[PDB]
C-alpha cells in the first residue's frame, strides 16, 4: 500500500497507488469506476 | 428476470404500517444471486 505500483485483480490490470479506502461496498459490490469507466475502488480477491 | 439463461434475482425487505397497497415511497433492491440454469421460463407461480 502507499506505493504506485502494477495492480492485477482478478484480470483487472493498471497502475496506482492502493490505499485505505473510507468508501462503504455492499458486499456483493466487487469494485468500482470512475466518471471515465476506470476502476477506481476494488476488492481484494483474497482479503475481502 | 432470465437474462442469456441467468436467473438473477433482487430483494429488499423494508417495514411499513399499512393494510392497503404497494405504499408512496423510495428504496432499491440489493442483488442477491445468479442461478446460472439456462432456462426458457415463460409461465410462474407464487405459493403460499
Ligand atoms: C483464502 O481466501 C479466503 C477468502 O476470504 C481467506 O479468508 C483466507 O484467509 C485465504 N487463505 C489463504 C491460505 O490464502
Amino acid at each position: 500500500k502507499n506505493k504506485c505500483v502494477n495492480f492485477n485483480f482478478n484480470g483487472l490490470t493498471g497502475t496506482g497507488v492502493l490505499t485505505e479506502s473510507n468508501k462503504k461496498f455492499l458486499p456483493f459490490q466487487q469494485f468500482g469506476r470512475d466518471i471515465a469507466d476506470t476502476t477506481d475502488a476494488v476488492r481484494d480477491p483474497q482479503t475481502l | 428476470k432470465n437474462i442469456d439463461g441467468y436467473f438473477k434475482i433482487y430483494s429488499k425487505h423494508t417495514p411499513i404500517n399499512l393494510v392497503r397497497d404497494l405504499p408512496q415511497g423510495f428504496s432499491a433492491l440489493e442483488p442477491l444471486v445468479d442461478l446460472p440454469i439456462g432456462i426458457n421460463i415463460t409461465r410462474f407461480q407464487t405459493l403460499l
